[PDB]
């Protein structure tokens, strides 16, 4: 397991970085989103 | 054993190895200064020809050095003549053709070189050239020199000055400074360890007439050779420096041809005190010793006698 | 890097009971060049020595195990041997490399007793003075004699001869005749013209070169094998020998003025062998 | 290391790298004060395209036409502002630019800087100071018609 | 002590893929990469030379096997077509770094027989046609053997060769320079293999044969289908490829001081 | 975690040879690739 | 695979490789390179041509030194099978109209 | 440094000292600008800035360099959408006490209206009027005089802040 | 046209091959072709992605993430938090002078 | 400096090789109705001769027979003889073959460490150059 990618590196207003390449053997923000043990965190959490 | 120079024409029978169309071009006059040709000679380019006249005295100069030396394969002089009118971009490719006919003659590949003057540029121009490396094994040049500093900076400030007047980023104020430091310093030519070759040098190759338009910016070296070409030999260059004030600078010769200190005469003080048969002991010394590095005979022999002194440390360490 | 014939097979070839027409009424003949090894391995370039340091310190720098500098290193330090007397340390292994007490004594003896074999041979180092005397005397320079086997060891020697009544320089050759084949022809050539004298091996079956005559009528397949040991007696050369020359590639075209056609030079020289192929 | 590459776009009339903004790679990054004072503008183009003759049938002009048409479109100008464009005339506006990046004065008299003479023909170092489709120019510099 | 022994053999064996050298600078690396520029400058002359040289010697051999079969003896082709099958003999010696010296026995008359021994090579040599001779159902004539004996093992070394590949391919994915030269191994052997059964579905089915002869492009499209498509080696560089700024390696730039 | 990992590998491979042993001497032919191991020969063993 | 400013040399395979003159029986000594720790100046017993001086004694012990001839030998093997095929090429095989004949043996 | 009792200019490379504190910088293999962490040993350095002034007229490689130039956005800049989150009072700066309070008082730290207003009270008690010109001696932007006290001073009220000499510690700069 | 590995194999493997495993010729590698990006084949520009691009800490419902980490870690939690808030609070009213 | 030897050996001995093969290719050249030139030619030394080695751990590549074919044995050239890493990119280094003889268990231990002494594979190595070797004709 190499941890590593190019998601560290700061992208601002839209990511034209090589996209295959964001997070390498790290979890990405899509996969905690999908796997959260909570459940429907609050309305008036917004 | 001081020994003169045998002049010598390479007969018709060896000139059917060389190519019809440059058979016009190997020479009339030639030399053979060992007894002996060998495989592989030394080979001894000088300063340019007219006639025959000035060949036999040129050939006296490196007579003594060439006795003093004793070569199995023994020693060439290869004569160049000095301009052709006709083709403007004709000389060092005469020059080519010209020794490598003569090498292709005398069935010589693989060969090292010796030059005090224009030919050393001829050298290079075998050396730089593609598809001419491999008849050149090793370069020596006594005291000419092939780039200088000057020519080192400046060129690197035009390749510099050609990206930055590319750049719209850089503003005009360092730029204008730049053009006017380029032009505070202009190149001159190279220093000219040739009595017949400083014509030579002002009127063909370096005349600031041509070698750079847009003065000072865009310089064609194309006559010559470019920077990139030079600094792309690996071709092992030694360089002789006598022990007083020289020409040559070797801090421009060993950021081009490599980390290797050029070898220093003691005898001398400045050149011309080298043809002098004082010197040529130690001159003939390092030749002899920078020859045999890379003769098979030699180093394989050397390395032989080191290994079996080894197994000798570890015989006697045995018991 | 040579592979023996491990269970590998051979086939002969078929004396075809059919006596071929052709074979009898247009002429076609066999001819062999035979060439022998280099003995020694061609002389490198500075340039190939620089890089050979630099190949060298590469291969020092990125080997499999680094800090470790042999596999007995590599062991030793892991404090298991490999050796058969199953010793450590590596300076001691080499010492008594066989653990043969004879076999030491032979390493003393030849320590004392062997020098390399100086790589240069006294034939070649040639004369312009009396050679530049004979051409300027008699005004026509033909070739120096390549007689000698032991000229150059470094490249390719190839084998010219020439016909008595010709007078020009050529290959061995030999008539083909009716039922035997091409392979078979060059074979009954080598070996019948120098008398079983010749060791002499053949790389391939099929003819290398081909040749027209239109003054004969004939085609002429050159063929190249190789010279292993023997005493090539040039007596027993039917064709008529004067001289035979031991040639490298390079001195094919100097023989082209005595030479019997301007195609076979340059045929020739297409399948004669070289060992460097600067040229 | 076609995962791993610093974006190189083809076209920076849009002059995309003062707007998306990827972060230097390395490890060193090298700041000296004095690059402060220079313009970042992207490099000249190979294709200087405002010199093209709008032919209907030459290539790099319906290359440009259509390039300059989703430009507009990613600006939102096309649909939006300005619902039909017909592209037939090559047009440049061009401004008299020093490429300085504040507004400026007069250090011998303290007076506003003098209107620079108007632009005759255009040139390389005029490439930037142009109107394009989409890109950057500093209001220091158009200031004057 | 045997199983330590083994481990630290194996410790020899595993290769580790270690970072680049910490006393590399920046100038040495550059003036190797310029050395072997030199190097490859040097070697064009030598690669294109050999090039053009065994193209010529191609062409005489062709031109010599056209010209007895214009001739007309055919059976002398098909008895010069066949492989000579017999390698070169032991006294076929090494070019040998330095000539060999006057009267050498070995070790001068000092004989050890005990490493005069000859001895085993590892790994045992053996290859898909000894099934086909020292197997069951030998052949009578085994350099001579039918044709469908030959189709089978083409059709199986096919799918052995397919299947080992694709088993490697999983294990051990390599890349770069070693990788491609594997991948181009494994490919030649593939296109080989195919144009030998197809050398069979040609020799049997005359039909095919003559359509396939008739047209050009039919046999091109023949080719694509299965799987012989040329080899592209790409051009030879004699000097640096001008850098973008975006063409710097992967990793941190070596130290220049 | 990687000395006990790579302990862990010499003890299961005297294991298993002793259990391909203990199969050799109630004469089951294994074949090679039923054996999970499948360059194993029994016969090395 | 990646794009890297050193040369591409296959690194971390070549374990180590130490060089060694080696005196083949011939007395002609070479330099070849080996992974352990080897001794320099090695003298060489059985070597290539040491094996062939070797056959050649044993084939004496028989008197098979002479010649074989293939083209004096007249032998009439004719046989002509109809679909063969040369197994010794295998990558490129072909279906000829053959002719049978033995392979030649040398027992020894 | 001291050289025969006298202080003499060194120049020191601190390079080295960095590669000396960070070996793992050296060992590159070619995937190694993309990797998490740089050095596992301080994982929470992510860039290096080097400032040294390079006279070459070129600009360096974009992917060293960064962008310091233009407009940064589109709709808004985030730099006052920021500055809404942030509160006077929240510390920046830091400074070392050569002579601490205490054990633990190493270095202490200043906010926003910390600096402002020193330099403010500085400005104030003095007299600083527009372009009039305002002095500092080298190698004090170490301690709230060069760093806090002065420029804020050449900031708040209208002046010219000047430095002399890079340095002081000798007898030539002095 | 197309090739039976798809891609031009790069001379190293090819000389190293035909003499078998050796490389002695090209090793200085030509560095990678570039992709280039069509600047024109973006999205228009979104006002919430200039919003969430730096990726402030501060859209948390746990509390003023950011917050915490500009405050002493000197107090205890519960008095911290309270502390906390009274910066946020400070930063709302000053939001509406400001306004 | 072997490899720069090598090569030159090597280039020696292609155009040898060639001379015994052109038969069969040729023949194969009508019935493919490929064309015959330099295209050709060095794609078919390509596949002989480069022939790379794989880890052996893995036992699927020590598998693989088809480089020791009967025409693959008879165009290769000797320059893998002359230098020991040639032999180790066609072949692997004469001692990670053997353990890895025991790594894919298809070795005892024990006669993986009686075969792998030095002054063994000293002996082996030379005579696998020089083209010595012991010959079973009966494999099983």
């Amino acid at each position: 397991v190499w941890l590593g990618g190019t998601a560290a590196n700061t992208s601002l207003g839209r990511d034209v970085m090589p996209s295959t390449g964001k997070y390498i053997n790290i979890v990405s923000p899509t996969d905690v989103a999908a796997n959260i043990s909570a459940g429907a965190m609050p309305p008036e959490a917004n | 054993q001081h020994a003169s120079f045998t002049p010598f024409s390479i007969q018709p029978w060896q000139a059917r190895c060389v190519g019809a169309s440059r058979r016009k071009l190997l020479p009339q006059m030639l030399m053979y200064h060992g007894a002996r040709l060998g495989p592989r000679p030394l080979i001894i380019l000088d300063h340019s020809t007219k006639g025959e006249a000035g060949v036999a005295e040129a050939a006296r100069k490196y007579e003594s050095i060439l006795s003093q030396l004793s070569w199995d394969y023994g020693a060439v002089y290869i004569p160049l003549h000095a301009q052709c009118t006709d083709s403007s971009k004709d000389l060092l490719e005469q020059s080519c053709q010209r020794i490598c006919a003569v090498m292709d003659a005398l069935d010589v590949r693989w060969t090292h070189f010796l030059t005090y003057s224009y030919g050393a540029l001829v050298a290079v121009r075998m050396a730089s050239s593609q598809e001419f490396p491999h008849r050149v094994g090793t370069l020596m040049s006594l005291d000419t020199p092939l780039v200088t500093r000057e020519f080192l900076r400046n060129m690197e400030q035009r390749e510099d000055i050609a990206k930055a007047e590319r750049d719209i980023n850089v503003p005009e104020d360092g730029l204008a400074f730049a053009k006017q430091a380029l032009l505070s310093s202009l190149e001159g030519p190279l220093p000219c360890p040739a009595a017949e070759d400083e014509s030579l040098y002002r009127d063909y190759l370096f005349d600031p007439n041509r070698i750079f338009g847009a003065g000072g910016l865009v310089r064609d070296e194309s006559r010559y050779v470019p920077l990139k070409s030079l600094l792309g030999v690996r071709h092992p260059v030694q360089l002789i420096v006598p022990s007083a004030n020289p020409l040559s600078d070797a801090a421009a010769h060993s950021e081009v041809f490599g980390h290797r200190r050029p070898a220093v005469v003691k005898c001398c003080q400045r050149h011309e005190d080298l043809f002098k048969e004082s010197a040529a002991k130690e001159v003939a010394g390092v030749l002899g010793a920078w020859m045999r590095r890379f003769e098979p005979d030699c180093f394989i022999s050397k390395r032989y006698e080191q290994a079996a002194n080894e197994m000798g440390q570890l015989m006697l360490s045995t018991a | 890097g040579f592979h023996s014939q491990h269970r590998t097979p051979v086939l002969p070839q078929v004396p075809a009971a059919e006596v071929q027409q052709a074979a009898s009424e247009s002429k076609v003949r066999v001819a062999y060049l035979l060439h022998r090894q280099p003995v020694v391995k061609p002389t490198p370039h500075p340039l190939e020595m620089e890089m050979a340091f630099l190949l060298q310190r590469e291969h020092q720098r990125y080997s499999r195990h680094e800090s470790s500098e042999s596999a007995t290193h590599f062991m030793a330090q892991r404090g298991q041997s490999i050796d058969a007397l199953n010793r450590t340390d590596p300076r001691q292994i080499q010492s008594n490399f066989f653990g043969l007490e004879l076999y030491q004594d032979a390493m003393r003896v030849v320590l004392q007793r062997y020098k390399p074999e100086r790589r240069v041979t006294p034939r070649d180092l040639w004369d312009p003075a009396t050679y530049g005397s004979s051409n300027a005397n008699s005004n026509a320079s033909s070739p120096p004699t390549r007689h000698s086997l032991h000229r150059k060891l470094d490249d390719y020697l190839h084998l010219i001869v020439r016909d008595e009544a010709s007078g020009k320089w050529t290959v061995p050759q030999t008539e083909l005749r009716g039922r035997e084949t091409l392979r078979m022809a060059a074979e009954r050539a080598i070996a019948t013209d120098n008398g079983e004298g010749l060791d002499c091996y053949v790389w391939s079956n099929a003819p290398q070169a081909t040749v027209p005559n239109a003054n004969d009528g004939s085609w002429l397949f050159i063929y190249v094998a190789t010279y292993l040991s023997g005493r090539p007696k040039f007596s027993e050369f039917r064709p008529k020998t004067i001289d035979h020359a031991w040639v490298t590639r390079h001195e094919m075209m100097q023989y082209e003025e005595n030479f019997q056609s301007p195609e076979l030079v340059r045929v020739l020289l297409d399948i004669s062998a070289d060992s460097t192929f600067e040229s | 290391d076609t995962m791993f590459q610093y974006p190189v776009y083809e076209n920076e009339l849009d002059t995309p790298h003062l707007f998306n903004i990827t972060e230097p790679p390395d490890f060193f990054v090298y700041w000296n004060v004095s690059d402060f004072e220079r313009t970042s503008y992207p490099p000249l183009p190979e294709e200087d395209h405002r010199l093209l003759l709008p032919l209907s049938g030459s290539a790099p002009w319906k290359q440009h036409r259509k390039r300059s048409l989703k430009y507009l479109r990613k600006h939102e100008i096309l649909p939006n502002y300005l619902p039909h464009v017909r592209q037939d005339v090559n047009l440049s506006v061009v401004f008299p630019g020093v490429y300085a990046t504040r507004a400026r004065l007069c250090e011998e008299t303290g007076e506003p800087l003098p209107p620079p003479p108007p632009v005759s023909r255009m040139t390389h170092r005029n490439f930037w100071m142009t109107a394009h489709c989409g890109n950057y120019i500093e209001l220091a510099d158009l200031q004057h018609p | 002590n045997e199983e330590k022994w083994a481990q630290a053999a194996m410790e020899y064996l595993h290769e580790k893929r270690h970072c680049n050298d910490s006393r590399k600078r920046q100038h040495d690396v550059d003036n190797e990469r310029r050395m072997a520029f030199a190097f490859d400058r040097y070697c064009s002359v030598n690669e294109k030379i050999f090039t053009e040289r065994l193209s010529r010697l191609s062409d005489r051999m062709t031109e010599a096997l056209e010209t007895i079969k214009q001739l007309g003896m055919d059976h002398a082709l098909e008895e010069a077509l066949m492989l000579s099958s017999e390698q070169p003999p032991l006294n076929f010696r090494r070019p040998t770094l330095t000539p060999p010296v006057a009267g050498y026995e070995p070790g001068f008359g000092l004989d050890v027989p005990q490493l005069r021994s000859r001895q085993a090579e590892y790994p045992p040599v053996g290859r898909p046609t000894d099934a086909m001779e020292f197997g069951e159902e030998k052949d009578p004539s085994f350099p001579l053997v039918e044709s469908f004996r030959v189709e089978d093992l083409t059709t199986q070394c096919l799918n052995e060769l397919e299947e080992r590949h694709g088993e490697i391919r999983e294990a051990a994915p390599t890349t770069g320079v070693e990788g491609e030269a594997w991948e181009a191994y494994v490919a030649l052997q593939k296109k080989a293999l195919a144009r030998q059964q197809l050398i069979f579905e040609l020799c049997n089915n005359g039909e095919l044969r003559e359509r396939y002869d008739s047209d050009v492009a039919f046999r091109q499209r023949v080719w694509e289908e299965r799987g012989m498509l040329p080899l592209e080696i790409e051009r030879e560089r004699l000097h640096e490829e001008p850098r973008h700024y975006a063409q710097e390696p992967a990793y941190h730039p070596f130290r220049k001081m | 975690q990687f000395r006990k990992l790579q302990d862990t590998f010499w003890s299961n491979r005297k294991v298993l040879v002793n259990r391909v042993k203990s199969m050799y001497n109630q004469g089951a032919r294994t074949s090679a690739k039923d054996m999970p191991i499948k360059t194993i020969n029994i016969k090395a063993f | 695979g990646m794009f890297a400013e050193e040369l591409s040399i296959e690194r971390s395979r070549f374990p180590r490789f130490h060089s060694t003159f080696t005196i083949q029986t011939d007395g002609s000594l070479n330099e070849r390179e080996f992974e352990f720790a080897v001794p320099p100046i090695v003298t060489l017993f059985h070597d290539r041509l040491s094996a062939h001086r070797e056959r050649q004694l044993e084939l004496a012990k028989i008197g098979k030194l002479r010649k074989e001839r293939n083209w004096e030998t007249e032998q009439k093997g004719e046989e002509s099978v109809s679909m063969a095929c040369n197994a010794l090429a295998f990558p490129y095989c072909i279906p000829k109209n053959m002719l049978k004949r033995s392979r030649v043996v040398d027992p020894l | 440094e001291v050289k025969q009792g006298v202080l003499v200019e060194r120049n020191m490379h601190f390079w080295d000292m960095i590669y000396n504190v960070i070996p793992e910088l050296g060992l590159s293999y070619p995937g190694q600008r993309f990797q998490w962490v740089h050095s596992q040993e301080f994982f929470f350095l992510k860039k290096v800035v080097i400032t040294d002034h390079n006279m070459n007229l070129l600009g360096v490689t974009p992917m060293r360099k960064m962008l310091v130039w233009g407009p940064f956005s589109y709709y808004e800049q985030r730099l006052r959408r920021l500055s809404a989150l942030l509160h006077p009072d929240d510390p920046i700066l830091a400074l070392e006490d050569p002579h601490p309070a205490l054990e633990d008082k190493l270095h202490i730290t200043y906010s926003h209206r910390n600096c402002i207003n020193a330099g403010f009270l500085f400005g104030n008690l003095m007299g600083l009027k527009a372009e009039s010109r305002f002095g500092v001696m080298p190698n004090h932007h170490v301690d709230p005089v060069g760093a806090i006290v002065a420029p804020y001073a050449a900031l708040t009220t209208g002046a010219v802040l000047v430095h002399i000499h890079s340095d002081m510690f000798t007898d030539d700069h002095a | 046209n197309r090739s039976l590995l798809g891609y031009p194999l790069r001379r190293a493997a090819a000389m190293e091959m035909l003499y078998g495993g050796i490389c002695i010729q090209h090793l200085a590698q030509p560095p990678f072709p570039l992709r280039k990006i069509q600047s024109e084949s973006l999205p228009p520009p979104s006002l919430q992605g200039e919003r969430d691009d730096l990726e402030l800490e501060v859209k948390d419902s746990t509390g003023n993430v950011m917050g915490y980490r500009l405050f002493p870690v000197n107090i205890g939690i519960r008095a911290r938090t309270e502390s906390v808030r009274v910066r946020s609070e400070d930063c709302y009213k000053r939001f509406l002078a400001q306004k | 400096m072997n490899d720069i030897y090598a090569r030159r050996l090597a280039q020696a001995t292609m155009f040898h090789q060639l001379m015994r093969c052109h038969g069969t290719l040729w023949a194969a050249t009508q019935v493919t109705k490929e064309q015959m030139d330099y295209n050709f030619i060095r794609e078919e030394f390509m596949r002989v001769n480069g022939r790379r080695a794989m880890p052996l751990l893995l036992g699927a590549a020590a598998n693989e027979n088809l480089h020791q074919l009967h025409l693959s044995h008879l165009s290769e050239h000797c320059a893998w003889g002359e230098s020991a890493r040639a032999l180790a990119v066609q072949r692997q280094t004469p001692l990670s073959q053997r353990v890895a003889a025991l790594g894919r268990m298809a070795e005892t231990i024990h006669q993986v460490k009686t075969a792998s002494t030095v002054q063994n594979l000293f002996n082996e190595q030379i005579s696998c150059m020089e083209g010595i070797s012991s010959f079973e004709e009966e494999p099983l």
